RNA sequence: GAUUGUGGUAGGCAGCGCGCGCCUCCGGCGUGCUUCGGCAUCUGCGCGCUCCGGACGCUGGCCUGUGGGCUCCCCAUUCGA
């Protein structure tokens, strides 16, 4: 009915980055604050504590023939009581990523 | 030799039963009293004495460290509860991510040996990591599939194409796993169709 | 079921002496949020009241009193003291709780937010239990109705819990009595 | 105006906290903001009226009434049965179906739609050119 | 506030009746989470004290110029768009990158243009009159400020509206005599699928 | 769920199983003290096990490549200044 083209099956939930753990006056950004969405509160983040996820974006060269590049995290612990969560990736995410999209996998599954 | 254990273990590393108790079951008063009122004192187990190793080519001029000793070995990985013979697992990883496949039972590596079946869904005989993959509630029976000659041995590398004998078992072992499932009504449509999350789905939420 | 403000009745008395071998035994009925202030407020009024200090005193017994039938209203008068910014001034309350305790806290709640009162400027000098018929505020003999009937005026809108709180709503919530 | 009032006998549906779904019955009130509610499986306790939302069954009982009294009146009014058939009382057992259904479940419920919506819409272009 | 966390191209909000901070912080927070936001009918925003307190308070904010150079600012808008979108800069970092951009995410509108006219709109709960604020106190809408200030568009939205609220509700007839026909052809087709409806029963509402 | 493995000549320390007795083997059979449930009262040797003197094991990708790394360079962004 639609006639979309695109993925055909998703597994995995999306992500906004909202920024880094922080004070007032002070910024860590060797940890990252993620909005997941459907998770409002810090019992729900329960599920997904541990599971991976993925920051996929576009550089201007092409890497193995692709202009895509992955950076790799997964969720650590839940952050206040609305559900953010705190999430740690292999590099620290650039700054430049606030606002963007991260695909919150369902593995390493527990069911 | 005894038959049963002694001691039931009632958790990790505690027995039911006391040392007096102890004493009591496994005889040492009986051993003593035939004995003449003393334990028998057995030899210690001699030692094999080292192979003559020929001298060496080298001599290196820096002594290399001997690594301490490590008294931990590992154990058996575990099998989820939640994943028991003829379960429904849907696959959340790999080039057949969202199937949904028959779980036949866990290999010595502790990988998961499933299969499509072939036919309904182009998933062969396959290993699966069991951190990849999601349990279900659906159970089918698996009783009339014989796999025992399968092993962790039947997927390894000799390092294209593929022997008509690996066809061949997947077919007879899917005979008997294809007639079961019609048992099921819409089981079939259930295997041939892929797992996806829609809108407003939660996967904390689905009980699967 | 937990309660901020609990009763207890503390028995104390000063040290034997020679001249007393035993002295007049003191009880007090005192209200605080644990045993170690009740029987700090205890010696508080043994010493400004009888002149008996602590360090020259000795605690007997301190027991909680738990209300009989906490299943069931009752109507609470308290009369307490308080200090006020200018002066020192006597007060008479009644509230309707199924505890005494209950009342007590409203009480402080309702100094506070009355009066300006803090919780250390207030003195209980006596609680009891009043029939319906013996209460003397409009406040709680409102509520003495064998047919009481009214609607829910204020009523506020929420989820069952933050699981299913939504930012956007395809439509305005609809209320009515 | 005012369909609904709080009253001694009026079942009230907790709306918040960890008894939400339960109903309830008033049995006294203590002040404006909070009521005395009773009900066959709890202890009869006092909540604020902002965690009740009044519903349109009544029971004839007089105030703090004895547990068998409670469970007789109710019985007799056929409350359980009352809010279950009513379109209020089916949402929440039907979202709780929903929440509990499992995969293979949800999959044939996806089949049952597919096919009922085809059919409709057949009818539905039938009717129109008709 | 953390965020709605929702995935969507953009978001389409009818400002009616919603006060203006509330919706103002939460929708600075929307943007500033990267969210895209339309907000139309901002003349319909409710302020809480009464018109007289708010028209005080924007003389006052009148007031406020550069006493060498007026030009240089602060720019005193009236329209009610101009006041949303002001008020949300004022709860925003507009003077970084970071919230310039999330600025950038906004649009305010007057009345229901084209094409949010056939676009749904939705609402936020946390900033609604009818949740926030009390029956009998003091509110003014934000379109009748802003008339009184110098917005002298008032009348042409009011038509505006009227014309788009009859077309609304001719559209909106139209739709409930196919829900009619739709009805009845579930009705008609209910015979045809027995199984169908039987596994669908325990579901529907 | 999260962070982490510092050391590198030790089978130590602590606890416990199997054989040195038998029977009908989810257990039972001997001497003492018991609160009548039980008890470090007899508790020795040989071989083993463990939450036991600081991480080990398996698999995969890649190796002249649009690969990997970078303390170098020019920029952008969040925080600080
Ligand atoms: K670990």
């Amino acid at each position: 009915v639609k006639g979309r083209q695109g993925e055909r099956v998703r597994l995995y939930v999306r992500g906004t980055v909202l920024g880094y753990k922080r004070s007032k006056s002070n910024q860590y950004p060797s940890t990252s604050l993620i909005q997941i969405e459907g998770v409002n509160t810090k019992e729900e983040v329960d599920w997904y504590l541990g599971k991976r996820m993925a920051y996929i974006y576009k550089a201007k060269t092409k890497k193995n023939n692709s202009h895509y590049r992955c950076i790799w995290g997964k969720v650590c612990r839940p952050h206040g009581n609305s559900g953010v969560v705190r999430a740690k990736f292999k590099s620290n995410l650039p700054p430049k990523s606030m606002g963007s999209k991260v695909r919150v996998f369902m593995y390493p599954s527990n069911i | 030799a005894k038959k049963s254990p002694r001691n039931p273990e009632l958790i990790r590393g505690v027995g039911k039963l006391s040392r007096s108790k102890m004493y009591h079951k496994k005889g040492l008063w009986a051993i003593k009293k035939k004995n003449g009122g003393s334990f028998p004192v057995h030899k210690k187990a001699a030692a094999v004495a080292p192979p003559a190793v020929k001298p060496p080519k080298f001599y290196p001029a820096d002594d290399v460290a001997k690594p301490l000793v490590n008294k931990h070995k590992p154990k058996p990985t575990k099998l989820r509860a939640s994943i028991t013979p003829g379960t429904v697992l849907i696959i959340l990883a790999g080039r057949f991510k969202g199937k949904r496949v028959v779980f036949l039972k866990q290999l010595k590596s502790g990988l998961l040996l499933v299969s499509g079946p072939f036919k309904l869904n182009g998933v062969p005989l396959r290993r699966v990591n069991q951190a990849y993959v999601i349990g279900t509630s659906t159970k089918v029976d698996i009783s009339g599939v014989n796999v025992e000659k399968i092993d962790d041995k039947y997927f390894a590398k000799q390092a294209n194409v593929l022997p008509q004998g690996k066809k061949d078992d997947q077919k007879a072992v899917d005979e008997a796993l294809i007639k079961a499932v019609e048992c099921v009504p819409e089981l079939k449509a259930y295997l041939s169709a892929r797992f996806s999350l829609k809108s407003c789905m939660k996967p904390h939420e689905l009980v699967f | 079921v937990t309660y901020k403000f609990h009763q207890y009745q503390v028995v104390g008395r000063a040290l034997p002496t020679e001249n007393d071998e035993h002295p007049k035994i003191y009880r007090m009925k005192l209200w605080a949020t644990n045993e170690v202030r009740a029987k700090s407020k205890f010696w508080y009024y043994l010493r400004k009241l009888k002149k008996v200090k602590k360090s020259n005193g000795q605690m007997l017994a301190i027991n909680e009193i738990f209300e009989k039938n906490p299943t069931k209203i009752k109507n609470y008068g308290i009369w307490l003291r308080y200090q006020s910014r200018t002066g020192y001034h006597n007060m008479y309350k009644e509230y309707r709780d199924t505890t005494l305790n209950g009342a007590v806290e409203q009480m402080y709640t309702e100094m506070a937010s009355r009066h300006r009162v803090r919780h250390h400027c207030i003195q209980i000098i006596k609680t009891a239990t009043i029939p319906a018929k013996l209460c003397k505020r409009e406040s709680t003999k409102q509520f003495h109705d064998s047919k009481i009937k009214f609607p829910l005026v204020f009523k506020k809108v929420r989820p069952p819990s933050r699981k299913l709180k939504t930012t956007y709503k395809a439509t305005r919530p609809n209320l009515f009595m | 105006p005012f369909k609904r009032f709080v009253e001694i006998g009026r079942v009230a549906l907790v709306n918040y906290g960890k008894d939400y779904g339960k109903l309830v019955v008033i049995v006294d009130v203590i002040d404006q903001n909070r009521a005395l509610i009773d009900a066959p499986d709890m202890v009869r306790s006092q909540i604020n009226f902002k965690r009740l939302s009044l519903t349109d069954i009544k029971i004839d009982i007089k105030r703090i009434p004895k547990k068998k009294t409670l469970v007789a009146a109710m019985e007799a009014a056929d409350v359980k049965n009352k809010w279950e058939s009513s379109s209020w009382g089916r949402k929440l057992i039907v979202q709780k179906r929903r929440a509990s259904l499992n995969d293979f479940d949800r999959f044939k419920l996806m089949l049952a739609k597919i096919k009922r919506a085809g059919v409709v819409r057949q009818e539905l272009a039938k009717l129109k050119k008709e | 506030v953390s965020g709605s966390g929702i995935s969507a191209r953009r978001i389409v909000v009818d400002a009616r009746h919603h006060m203006l901070g509330r919706l103002s912080s939460i929708l600075a927070k929307e943007l500033l989470n990267g969210q895209k936001v339309v907000v139309v009918r901002c003349e319909e925003i409710c302020l809480s004290g009464g018109l007289v307190r708010q028209k005080m308070k924007y003389l006052r904010f009148l007031r406020k110029r550069m006493n060498t150079k007026p030009s240089h600012g602060p720019i005193h808008f009236r329209a009610p768009s101009k006041i949303l979108w002001r008020t949300i800069r004022g709860m925003i970092p507009h003077k970084t990158k970071r919230g310039a951009a999330a600025l950038a995410r906004l649009k305010v509108y007057e009345g229901v243009p084209p094409p949010y006219d056939k676009i749904k709109r939705m609402v936020i709960p946390d900033a609604l009159k009818v949740l926030r604020l009390q029956a009998g106190h003091k509110y003014c809408l934000l379109g009748k400020l802003s008339s009184e200030v110098g917005w002298n568009h008032y009348d042409t939205i009011k038509e505006l509206e009227n014309k788009r609220k009859e077309r609304a509700q001719v559209a909106y007839e139209r739709r409930k005599q196919l829900a009619k026909l739709r009805v009845k052809a579930e009705k008609a087709a209910e015979e045809k699928l027995g199984p169908q409806l039987a596994i669908i029963a325990p579901i529907k509402y």
